[PDB]
């Protein structure tokens, strides 16, 4: 069968592109067959159209290597006048030059000829429904509408193309009515024509599995909540980015282990509206805190778990439970039916603009978008505004089967990257998306503003945004911006935006355009993951040694028996680490000021990474995300487990929890948490547990267990790290009790109050945490394991800054990592009107009143695994 | 002279370690391109002089004059044999992977 490799570029509508050679680019033909007839018998048959293309000595202009760098050396030519170039991208194509024989990438020429600004999707008149879609390559596109989600066909119309776009004018009866696209369009990876069934890439609802589409109008008053047109004034107050906390928990996990809630709500968005389960009043506890973010886990319509409830299978969760703490049983019965659970992360994407059906009461119906909407708005009304994960870098599927597939069913080969063969990407996960493209970037876009305005969300976080263009990431932030509420209902200047910003694969080093990795969105606005300040405290890096240990691991000071090299060694690699840290605590900045270990001072940007990169890569505080846990790897708890002394008791572990959360807390930038980090959350080890079950992933809010030691965790992803996971499992005295748990949590409410106690915390400007934020313990004469943090204010007749805190003049952070109490001189800071925080004056632990100030040599007195704030009062 | 801690990291290539089961045992954690980048990252942050010996580190490791091996080695995993393991480990360098001198 003929089954053809594409090397060859259609990049404009008069340029082909193909890497041959100088010499035998003089024989060049362009065949082309609309019902895909090709063969070989011994050259090519069965064709329509035999065109020369002429080979072009000047090569392609910089017009083109501008948009393809990749492809620059190739050589040109020139596609002849005569040539309907619309009729040719709807065939089979092939270019053939001894034999030579090669398909053609077209999303080049589609962007060209068929680039498309105007309405897409569903378009509402007062007596009209219009519907339009992009499909330049269809060779016929039909509409089949439905009754409901499970009868036959009403009807069949079709749709007139006009520059690529499809399009139909029906009646003011078509609304609410079940729809799939019917089209005609030839597969590369099949090798022919097929009619395929396909749903709307503008869908704003689906029924069960995304099975069909549902004609609905967005504005209907039958999918607005009570006072939903008056969400504004009721959204909780923002000043500025710089007082941004973030929580990040996936819905399901939030309520499926929830006994206070029904169990038709249970793991979805109607769970966020009840009035007083355990859930909401947790993160009622938080809010009051000084919480003011919520980021979810994928909640758009993706792939990997049933809509239908119905099908869903369990585990035994009473014999499973009489099995050993370290047993491999638990994990196996997961396994079993792992691919028919309720269970997902959700990094399948399938459709953007459309609420996931399983987390809905009912996947038919209006259920998915009015409980979306009171999600949205209870979180508000509890003072927590609502960050959506989004996933724009790939989709589940692709080819013209499967459910799972739409974008690339309906144009082929053009949503997705593909390589210099023709071969889909997978770097990303699995059929990376090409955003590059200019329906690929508009679609991205037009998501952004449709769960901005529809469903009233205050920001997003941006998977692998590495792998999106910086172009497409820009124009969406000036987008957003530019919405206000007498216009659109929200306003858009509070909506702030984050992700993902690594940089690696066939999109590294600009290879594919200017891409929105961490040092590109430099500068932007736009914040991104500092995940120099995540391996610093950790140590080593999610993907090393898991033994490494960092610096509130014990690198030095409580060896755990691995190699690490010598005393010195050690020591060295410590004080490195908490150079890194510092840089992060003081924002994460390109310009600011630090003495290293040294004694030399270093920019932020100076200092490197021990494998290559700058540490400090930012313009702005803001545009920082310090975190040290979240969904991916393993959480807090379960990698302290691993990493810091066997011997050592559950308390001691607990308080070092507290410092890592602290130290987030309390840095300048933005605070990313992950969900139950307060409550001492465990997942059994388990390194990927995006596929684990219920199991695995269990948050308690009942505070009785933390889900460690309920059996070594799945095998593909965890089997050899078991035997350094079942020991520490097996050991009753790393199980944590009730009583270790609501401590961590009552210690993690006490430091968000701190944080919002002062606004020198959050230091808006570059320029004001330079003038401001002063570390102490520096140099070869430091000592190891602490790190002193000082924020100045005016003060005194006549300063040089401005006023920023109204009660205090000047705060001290001290973080102690040592297993004992330590006594700080610090010669600048004395003589000075310092006392103990308010808040860790009355704090519930008995370890922090134990702290002290010395006005004489301006002695800091610390305990031991303790963090301790100190003000100056006015 | 090529000595670690002095000229490159203690434990040099630990995220090669775990990009040789995820491509030769089939087990490991996702995105298997993003553990492949920072083991490419790792390798190439090591002078040219010294890679092939930080490379013998990965597959060998280097042992004590008290006697035992620290900073390696490619051991035994279930279905997937030392010998196995370490003939890929060879190829890091080549242009079908991280591309390096
Ligand atoms: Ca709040
Ligand atoms: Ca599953």
């Amino acid at each position: 069968a003929f089954m053809p490799d594409a090397r060859a570029y259609w990049v404009t509508s008069d340029l082909i592109a193909w890497n041959v050679g100088e010499l035998e680019a003089q024989s060049v033909c362009l065949y082309a067959s609309r019902a895909a007839a090709m063969s070989l018998s011994g050259g090519i048959q069965g064709y329509d159209s035999k065109v020369e293309l002429q080979p072009e000595s000047a090569g392609l202009p910089e017009t083109v290597t501008q948009k393809f760098p990749f492809i620059s050396s190739y050589r040109a030519f020139r596609v002849p006048s005569s040539v309907d170039v619309a009729s040719l991208v709807k065939c089979q194509l092939v270019v053939a030059s001894h034999v030579d024989v090669t398909g053609l990438q077209l999303p080049g020429v589609l962007d060209d000829m068929f680039a498309y600004t105007g309405p897409l999707g569903a378009v509402f008149s007062e007596d009209s429904v219009s519907l339009h879609l992009w499909a330049p390559t269809a060779q016929g596109v039909s509409v089949c509408f439905f009754d409901g989600p499970a009868g036959p066909a009403l009807e069949t119309v079709q749709l007139k193309e006009s520059n690529g776009v499809w399009s139909v004018t029906g009646p003011r009866e078509w609304e609410n009515r079940y729809y799939l696209y019917e089209v005609d369009v030839y597969h590369p990876t099949k090798a022919q024509v097929l009619k395929c069934l396909a749903g709307d890439p503008y869908a704003r609802s689906l029924s069960a599995n995304g099975a069909r589409t549902w004609l609905v109008d967005i504005n209907n008053e039958t999918l607005k909540p009570a006072s939903w047109d008056e969400l504004a004034d009721e959204k909780p107050k923002l000043d500025s980015f710089s007082d941004i906390t973030i929580y990040e928990l996936h819905i399901r996990d939030f309520s499926a282990h929830d006994g206070t809630v029904d169990s038709d709500s249970r793991g979805g968005f109607r769970a966020f509206a009840y009035q007083a389960s355990a859930g909401m009043e947790h993160l009622r506890k938080l809010s009051d805190a000084g919480l003011t973010h919520v980021h979810l886990l994928p909640s758009f319509h993706f792939a990997g778990v049933d809509d239908i409830k119905s099908n869903w299978k369990f585990v035994d969760e009473c014999e499973l439970a009489t099995f050993p703490p370290g047993s491999d049983m638990q994990q196996a019965a997961v396994v079993a039916i792992q691919e028919e659970d309720p269970y997902n992360w959700g990094y399948n994407p399938v459709l953007w603009g459309v609420p996931k059906g399983s987390y809905a009461s009912d996947p038919d119906g209006p259920s998915r978008i009015i409980e979306y909407r009171q999600m949205v708005q209870a979180l508000n009304r509890i003072g927590l505004r609502v960050v959506m994960d989004v996933v724009y870098n790939h989709l589940d599927s692709s080819g013209p089967c499967g459910i799972s597939s739409v974008l690339d069913k309906i144009v082929p080969g053009y949503y997705v990257r593909r390589d210099t063969n023709g071969q889909i990407e997978n770097s990303a996960a699995m059929n990376n998306t090409a955003s590059e493209h200019f329906m690929v970037d508009r679609l991205i876009v037009d998501d952004l503003l449709n769960w901005a305005v529809n469903y009233k969300v205050d920001g997003f976080r941006f998977d692998l945004m590495g792998h999106i263009m910086k172009r497409t990431m820009m124009r969406a932030k000036s987008a957003l911006q530019s919405l206000t509420t007498d216009a659109h209902g929200v306003d858009g200047s509070k909506i702030y935006l984050y992700g993902e910003g690594w940089d690696f694969a066939e999109v590294a080093r600009n290879q594919r355009g200017i891409n929105g990795s961490q040092l590109n969105m430099s500068g932007t606005g736009i914040g991104s993951f500092n995940d120099r300040i995540r391996d610093a405290i950790n140590g080593g890096n999610p993907f090393g040694n898991p033994l490494q240990q960092g610096f509130n691991t014990g690198l030095f000071l409580e060896p755990n028996g691995f190699y690490q090299g010598n005393e010195a060694d050690t020591r060295r690699s410590l004080a490195t680490y908490a150079d890194q840290i510092q840089i992060g605590l003081a924002g994460n900045l390109r310009d600011y000021v630090l003495i290293s270990h040294t004694g030399e001072a270093k920019k932020g940007s100076e200092i490197h990474t021990f494998d290559g990169l700058p540490v400090g890569y930012t313009a702005s505080p803001i545009e920082t995300i310090n975190y040290v846990s979240a969904h991916d790897n393993e959480t807090l708890f379960d990698v302290i487990s691993v990493k810091t002394p066997m011997i050592l008791s559950v308390d001691e572990r607990c308080r070092i929890n507290h410092l890592a959360s602290s130290m987030m807390a309390l840095s300048q930038g933005i605070p990313f948490f992950h969900a139950g980090d307060e409550i001492l959350r465990s997942k059994s080890i388990d390194r990927d547990s995006y596929n684990s079950g219920d199991w695995f992933n269990k948050l308690d809010f009942t505070y009785e267990t933390n889900n460690w030691g309920v059996g070594l965790p799945p095998s593909e992803k965890n089997e050899d790290n078991w035997p350094l996971m079942k020991p520490r499992l097996e050991n009753p005295s790393f199980k944590p009790a009730k009583g270790h748990i609501l401590a961590a949590l009552d210690s993690f409410v006490d430091i968000l109050k701190i944080r919002y106690s002062s606004p020198l915390f959050r230091l808006s400007t570059a320029n004001d945490i330079k003038q401001r934020v002063r570390f102490h313990n520096t140099g070869p004469s430091l000592v190891p394991g602490v790190i002193v943090m000082g924020i100045e204010d005016a003060r005194g007749e006549s300063p040089e800054m401005a006023q920023l805190d109204t009660n205090f003049s000047y705060v001290v952070t001290v973080f102690n990592v040592c297993p004992h109490e330590v006594s700080m001189d610090i010669p600048a800071l004395a003589s000075m009107g310092f006392e103990l925080h308010p808040v860790q004056v009355n704090s519930s632990d008995t370890l922090v009143r134990k702290s002290a100030y010395e006005a004489a040599t301006g002695r800091f007195t610390v305990p031991g695994r303790t963090v301790s704030v100190f003000v100056e009062p006015r | 002279e090529c000595q670690p801690g002095v000229d490159f990291p203690h434990n040099p290539l630990a995220t090669c370690h775990t990009y040789v089961i995820k491509r030769v045992c089939g087990r490991g954690p996702s995105r298997p391109m993003l553990v492949k980048e920072r083991c490419c990252r790792e390798l190439a942050a090591v002078p040219d002089h010294c890679r092939c010996e930080a490379l013998r580190i990965l597959m060998d490791g280097v042992r004590t004059p008290e006697g035992r091996v620290v900073e390696g080695r490619l051991g035994d995993r279930r279905d997937c044999p030392r010998e196995e393991q370490r003939a890929f480990a060879a190829t890091l360098v080549t242009a079908a992977e991280c591309n390096l001198s």
